[PDB]
RNA sequence: UAAUAGCUUCUUAGGAGAAUGACGUAGCAUGCUACGC
RNA sequence: GCGUAGCAUGCUACGUCAUUCUCCUAAGAAGCUA
């Protein structure tokens, strides 16, 4: 605003109206400068205006700008999140029972439901109670899937070890039921 | 995205759309740069151009920003204002944007093309940033000459050992040997693939090459060869990490009765754990792969990492330690595409291993005690600044010698690469000088070790040795054919017939050539074994012919000379060209 | 192509009257955003239409609940008001009818897509929601089937299912009634021609589908919100058999979604002047507004005054932070004050007082931690009941 | 951003500039505060200064809230209103402020440069709030002296071992110690950058000083040191919990036959236990440190944490848990960057060990059973902060000695601190006692332990051993030589070399000074190995010969002189100087 | 860890429109006066 | 009567600003329902 020369021309019409004004210049002279005053503040004003638009339009392009820049740089790290997420999910993969599988398939596609039935390395049951685990996978060796597994963990709800022997009819209510029992394949 | 201007490090997210690499800039240099350069596309978040319904304006200093667009003056709404004025050009973090007055050397970076040799000169003295960008650039350059190349495909099946080229009609062809490799390409009817790539060897005669085969999918004519060119990553890490000499060794704990092979360098070596970087040189042949060695014995409990640019010195380096390192606590590491044959010995490709050899381009991103480069010669400043990334290492040993040959510098056509500026490394050694040397040579005889310890080096080498008396060197005109990317001498080949038969000494020679074409050509009417000067600098021999096809400046290079010349050990017979090489060494007239 | 998906489990932390746990399902934004670009035009087109069956973007305030009444009595002969409920309505949800109320959802795009493009978005629909890869506490289980509460169409599938059982029970009712019994002869050639259509012809009969479409709407008038159903259907007919009552709507739950469904939690008024007796749980009264007679809603006072005393996080304990929390209590609970139990109509008053003292201490406490008392101060006018009022004046 | 009057706790939001540590200060205080002293600048959640389009007036009383801001009294609008008025300072809260007149001691304590004795016993004798603020502000005086601290550089390095410094001119030069650490630069284009931790002790010989780094890293000519400075984060736990007295065992858990060492030790670890905090005081090396170990025994369930504010006695104190404490349930933290060699034996950082072991600065926060800190004598107030804030344990046991050197206190120039002065806890342990005392002596002769019985303590201790007769006392003048500013006694050495050759049983004997520059001097001429008193605490030596080397208050410091010849194990000599000293001794005649 | 959709209340920012008021420039209509014809 | 000039009053256009209101969008906080 005030860096443009409109404010100074301005001022000058200002200071010489009011020399004129004290100095006791003439009616004619009088209006001459008035109106001269007023079409230098109507050019001050013209130009002060649209500064407002002025940064006022910055003001959104940086906020676009600060914003567009903002999403592309999240973007990257989200994208390479994805891709090592992928690559180490893929490293865990049983690559030589998963072939062995997927190659007797005939189109070379079978559901998804026994991928891991058929290749998980590690079984998870979850025993809600006692006799539940009697019947399911009693002893340190057990058999689900037309598999053989074998115990090697169990844990309580809070996710502390426990022993086999612990596991008894008598001790069932000392234990913080549900049980994780983890086993392996033989 | 945004990131750091490049010879200010402030905060931006402009680039130079019109530079090869769009590097950041920031406000102040951005502007620097357009108004001083040619260059008017700069790239913010956006594109800067006309964003009118029809038009194409990319001038920067015309276009003024309307609403929420750009547009150039014939489209901008009543509203201001230009994009480029107040000194800046408009972006982010307009208030934080410094500039310098390092953009006058910028604007020559940018600009030149790599034709004359004071590109490459000036493009070594910048600062780091400035540095890593023309090495960026500059390979960048490489690259898209590469994309300028002769394809060709296999004429027809002729041989297991050998196949044909046939070339486009209009195109150059590359130089054959190790270094350079195509891919053949699969775009039969039915969907172009890769089934292999292929290294190519001049054929006997005529049209034909003895190649290298990387996959056993044997392909028809269906298919066609390329040179196999690709992109080029951006750069972070310094040229050199600066110079922190150190008291006492920290990191590298000595070994006990670590030998009494190499007892002498002892010291050498506790200084090589000295500083944080270490350079050694050593003239042709004398054991600085034999330091590299020592200094592992030296530090037995330390994580080793050898490195070094090609396939061949990386192989001799692990034959060698094979050889007296031990053997089980071992890693070579193998690039996945195998485009080489590669070495196999020892339980290869173990990234958590004690000594991990590996190089330049398969480097993975890891972290060691000490990483020792080998041949910095050949080594770029791109290469030295990758190690610097994926690397991390208590110690760094550069080893080479500049007085060998340098890279290839394919583009640079137009003057000659003085040592200096073949690299930072090389311009470090040849300021301050090594690090350490080692001046003892065995191998060639008095007169000639004499001699060329006068031609360059300061008088220092003496050969404990008396000379065999079968070192010669003779004016044999050899007229010359070089009706192939490379220059032939075979007249010359028959001059030295009508000899050979009057010497029966070096009747098991090997021929060396400054010319591949010459050392293809030679095993074909004679059985000579070949080995061209590149595949020397390692071995070490009693009977070597060398020959001279032409007179230039690449025949008068004095370290092409010495390292020809120095391979023997009491026989070679020469056929030479110019007097001004024959007035600088003694050798019996004949 | 099709899109597997996995949905999450997330249990639901907010105020209930019943222990039992509550569960939503959280849909991967991968099934989100193209269910979106699929159907939001048709969902945006119901939400924004009034005086339909569905009733969904209908604001009760400014006089819309007596519109919407208004609405449902669509000049039946002699109504009687009911509503059913449907136990386990989202988990017991059998697969056919969730697939019917996705292809009727579907059928509006006749020209945006062909045929196998509908084909694939309803697979991917049924992959993703229907019967798809379930996250239970880090765990992956196969959900039989049943809508989950999660997906874009969730509350207009279930409004399409609810129509769907609605018509189903009005078939049977008038299917299984003699025949002989049925006085009026239009009814008897109706069902004749409707048994004709539904067992002895394959081709759609739009002319007979539109004359039960106008009988329907002229006898079984309906309001739905996606599970919350109100009926003003005509007693005579019903009772006479030629209407779905509580029975026709029992036997169709009973085979087509494997619940039963107790006649405790269906209602049935048979005056008009005290409303439905509770739909999407407002309970509707009756009161002079103005110089006439409106239906204004009114929630059961035991919800707001939990929702003022326990709240699901600490900082809302303060109060003084939050009045518009209980500025919109108020709101909700403004028609309590025309009811004619004194106690129901002492809770405005009380949300009213309490107001005004969170005013007065943010100010004592305001005026604390500084001395100057906020100049623009226009809370005045949330402790007087006209600003309430004028919520369920139809002016606006 | 509010918070509470430091000296009446009221809610307030205003803070005083002035102030080093900017406290929080309510609108009475605050006006009492800023009227009487040079303090004229106040932080409300805005700053008072004068929000003139140019105008730099911060004193409050001359300035009024006008309009929406802060003014100036020729800047203001007609609407104004003085801030600092009717006894107070606008401010929060402004009608619910009490104060009282004890401001006159804080402003003392604002007031005070820690340069004279009286400000530390007024800053020990305050009220708790008030004792740790004015711990704080010492805190911050200290970080702020080093900024006026010299530069020093290199010279050259004629040999690796040694350094030879250069002190920027027309700057102090800081005494050459272990508890001064640098941190250089290379500031040259190039690098001004750190290049690791060094500490100095001066160099017998000219002008040279043998070093030690942290890191290892050599100085080109170019590079320099300046002596490190960190910042310091405001403390807010008292500097001892409130004493709670139980009626028995709560939360520990006694031994089975702890050992037959401890014996005697059982009901100091029943007291321990009943009372929430507790007290031990005894001579050196009387089983204090043992004492803790003992402790830990007794209490085995019990996670113990062992800190200490030095490195040299906590190293000893791991060196005694291995001796008896089970090694694998034991632990060390060090700081990241370690810049003294630490006790790296156990599981080295692992704070999640039963026993864990650790230095003050370094603590990490976490909870423990109890925590046991050791030599209260080198801590200070701040120190106790630290332990009462980081580590949260049942119980608190502290061990140490008053008579022992208390901690550095570099600006004490002026006057003398007493032992009840050095920190709270000696505070206590001096004023109504020490919660438990042991005194006994196994180590050295009986006649100067004889003596100690009556230097410092009041004959409590007795001893197990037989006055071996080489116990001296010398008398000569010892003409003074004031060289490195700190003084050297030439003659007193020319005494201590002429009967070194005359004493064949004392040619190993170690020589001990108060002053480091004597100390040093005397290596090159009698080799026997040197040792200052500073250091000399907490290592014991078959053969002393001290040296007072000049009467006045450092030398001939009771505390001094006592941990100096109480490291003697068979006999000592020792150089007299003062009358005094020498007659309350009672040695051997010479 | 915290779903889809809808309705409503409140606060802030931006744009547009409208109304009223004020000031300035310009254009046009009328009235009075000074000079020339 | 005509031309130029000046002053007064009135209407229209444009520009600047103040207040009030309506809506359109965006952001944030909160509640209710399925
Ligand atoms: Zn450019
Ligand atoms: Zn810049
Ligand atoms: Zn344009
Ligand atoms: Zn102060
Ligand atoms: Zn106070
Ligand atoms: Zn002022």
């Amino acid at each position: 605003f005030s860096s443009l020369p409109s404010y100074a021309a301005f001022a000058t019409a200002q200071e010489a109206y009011e020399q004129a004004v004290a100095n006791g210049d003439s009616e004619v002279v009088l209006k001459k400068l008035k109106k001269s005053l007023n079409v230098a503040k109507s050019e001050f004003d013209r130009d002060a205006a649209m500064q407002r638009k002025l940064e006022k339009m910055a003001d959104q392009a940086m906020t676009q700008m600060y914003k567009q820049a903002r999403s592309e740089d999240k973007r990257a790290k989200v994208t390479s999140a994805m891709q090592t997420m992928l690559f180490t999910m893929l490293r865990k993969l049983d690559n030589d029972a998963l072939n062995n599988i997927i190659n007797n398939a005939r189109d070379g596609c079978v559901p998804l439901n026994i991928i891991p039935l058929t290749t998980a390395a590690k079984l998870m049951v979850v025993i809600p109670d006692y006799n539940t685990y009697k019947n399911t996978c009693d002893g340190t060796t057990f058999t689900y899937a037309s598999a053989l597994w074998e115990i090697q963990q169990v844990v309580d709800a809070d996710s502390k070890i426990v022993q086999l022997s612990e596991i008894s009819m008598d001790n069932s209510p000392n234990l913080a039921w549900p049980l994780i029992v983890t086993a392996l394949r033989a | 995205a945004v990131g750091a201007c490049v010879l200010c490090n402030s905060q931006t997210s402009l680039r130079c759309g019109a530079c090869i690499r769009r590097p950041f800039l920031c406000c102040k240099c951005c502007y620097d740069h357009v108004i001083s350069t040619s260059h008017k596309l700069v790239l913010s978040v956006n594109p800067y151009v006309c964003n009118a319904p029809g038009c194409d304006v990319t001038d920067v200093t015309q276009l003024y920003l309307g609403g929420m667009s750009y547009y150039c003056k014939s489209h901008k709404p009543p509203i201001s204002f230009p994009l480029c004025a107040n000194g800046q050009v408009f972006g982010l973090y307009k208030n934080t944007c410094v500039g310098s007055d390092n953009v006058t050397d910028f604007n020559a970076i940018a600009t030149c093309d790599w034709t004359n040799a004071g590109d490459y000169i000036l493009a070594n003295t910048c600062t780091e940033r400035l540095k890593l960008f023309a090495a960026e650039t500059l390979k960048a350059t490489e690259e898209t000459f590469k994309l300028s190349y002769g394809i060709a495909t296999v004429r027809e099946v002729l041989s297991d050992r050998e196949l044909h080229l046939s070339w486009e009609v209009g195109k150059p062809r590359p130089p054959l040997n190790r270094n350079y490799v195509f891919t053949g390409y699969r775009v039969t009817k039915n969907s172009k693939v890769q089934i292999g790539e292929y290294t190519f060897e001049k054929g006997d005669y005529g049209d034909a090459v003895v190649y290298r085969g990387t996959t056993t999918y044997k392909l028809n004519v269906g298919d066609y060869f390329v040179l196999t060119s690709h992109t080029v990553m951006p750069l972070s890490a310094p040229t050199l990490v600066p110079q922190e000499h150190y008291v006492r060794i920290t990191g590298l704990y000595p070994t006990l009765n670590i030998s009494d092979e190499f007892s002498s360098n002892v010291a050498n070596y506790q200084k090589v754990g000295m500083q944080k970087y270490s350079t050694l040189q050593g003239p042709p042949g004398t054991g600085k792969s034999h330091f590299a060695i020592g200094l592992a014995l030296y530090y037995p409990s330390a994580r080793i990492v050898y490195t070094a640019c090609s396939h061949a010195a990386v192989d001799a380096l692990c034959e060698k330690a094979l050889k007296y390192l031990p053997i089980d606590k071992c890693s070579r590491i193998i690039p996945a595409r195998a485009r080489v044959e590669c070495f196999d010995k020892f339980k290869v490709n173990s990234t958590l291993e004690q000594y991990v050899f590996c190089t330049v381009n398969a480097l993975p991103e890891t972290t060691a005690d000490i990483v020792v480069f080998d041949e910095i010669s050949m080594a770029t400043n791109y290469d030295l600044s990758v190690v610097n990334a994926r690397l991390r290492a208590k110690h760094y040993v550069y080893i080479g010698d500049p007085a060998q040959l340098p890279a290839p510098r394919t583009l640079l056509t137009k003057g000659t690469l003085e040592p200096e500026y073949f690299n930072s490394v090389c311009r470090l050694m040849k300021t301050i000088g090594p690090d350490m040397f080692l001046g003892t040579c065995r191998r060639c005889p008095a007169e000639i070790v004499d001699t060329v310890s006068a031609l360059v080096y300061d008088n220092k080498l003496k050969a404990h040795k008396d000379k065999s008396a079968q070192c010669f060197k003779m004016f044999y005109k050899g007229v010359i054919t070089h009706d192939v990317s490379s220059a032939i001498n075979r007249p010359q080949i028959g001059v030295v017939r009508e000899f050979l038969t009057r010497n029966p000494a070096w009747r098991k020679a090997v021929f060396i050539s400054p010319y591949n074409s010459q050392n293809a050509v030679a095993s074909k009417i004679l059985g000579l074994p070949t080995q061209t000067v590149d595949s020397s600098q390692g071995s070490e021999y009693d009977y070597v012919i060398f020959t001279q096809t032409t007179e230039t400046a690449h025949s008068c290079n004095v370290n092409r000379f010495n390292v020809a010349i120095t391979r023997a050990k009491v026989g070679i017979l020469c056929i030479m060209s110019d007097r001004d090489l024959y007035d600088k060494l003694q050798f019996t007239s004949l | 192509n099709v899109i597997p998906t996995i949905t999450q489990m997330n249990l639901k932390y907010a105020i209930s009257a019943k222990n039992r746990a509550r569960t939503v399902a959280g849909v991967s934004i991968c099934s989100t955003m193209t269910n979106r670009q699929f159907h939001q035009k048709l969902l945006k087109s119901i939400a924004a239409t009034r005086g339909a069956t569905v009733v969904i973007g209908t604001s009760k305030f400014y006089g819309g609940w007596h519109n919407m009444l208004k609405t449902v009595y669509s000049d039946v002969e002699n109504p009687h008001l009911m509503g059913w409920d449907y136990p386990k309505c989202d988990r017991a949800m059998p697969n056919m009818l969730r697939i019917m109320a996705s292809l009727v959802l579907a059928r509006k795009h006749t020209t945006c897509c062909s045929l196998s493009h509908r084909f694939y978005r309803l697979a991917n629909e049924c992959a993703q929601v229907l019967s798809e890869m379930v996250m239970c506490g880090g765990s992956l289980y196969v959900k039989p089937g049943g809508t989950s509460s999660g997906d874009a169409t969730t509350a207009y599938a279930n409004s399409v299912f609810n129509i769907c059982q609605a018509v189903t029970a009005n078939v049977n009712a008038l299917l299984s009634t003699d025949g002989n019994k049925i006085a009026d002869k239009y009814v008897r050639n109706l069902q004749h021609r409707l048994y004709e259509c539904l067992y002895r012809n394959r081709d759609v009969d739009t002319d007979f589908v539109n004359e039960f479409y106008a009988y329907l709407r002229k006898h079984f008038s309906m309001m739905i919100l996606s599970d919350d159903a109100v009926v003003c259907f005509n007693s005579t007919y019903a009772s006479q058999g030629l209407v779905a009552s509580i029975k026709n709507f029992k036997s169709v739950l009973y085979y087509q979604n494997n619940v039963f469904m107790s006649e405790a939690k269906c209602w049935t008024e048979t005056d008009l002047t005290k409303g439905p007796h509770e739909f999407c749980s407002q309970h509707t009264m009756l009161v002079k507004q103005g110089d006439d007679y409106v239906y204004l809603p009114y929630p059961d006072p035991s919800r707001i005054l939990g929702a003022g005393c326990f709240v699901d996080d600490i900082v809302k304990t303060d109060g003084t932070l939050m009045i518009e929390r209980f500025v919109s209590l108020a709101i909700d609970a403004y028609p309590l004050t025309k009811h004619p139990n004194q106690e129901y109509a002492d809770v405005f008053h009380l949300y009213l007082q309490y107001i005004r003292k969170l005013h007065d201490e943010l100010t004592g406490h305001m005026l604390d931690m500084y001395s100057v008392m906020l100049t623009n101060d226009n809370t005045s006018r949330y402790w007087e009941p006209e600003f309430y009022e004028a919520m369920y004046t139809p002016h606006t």
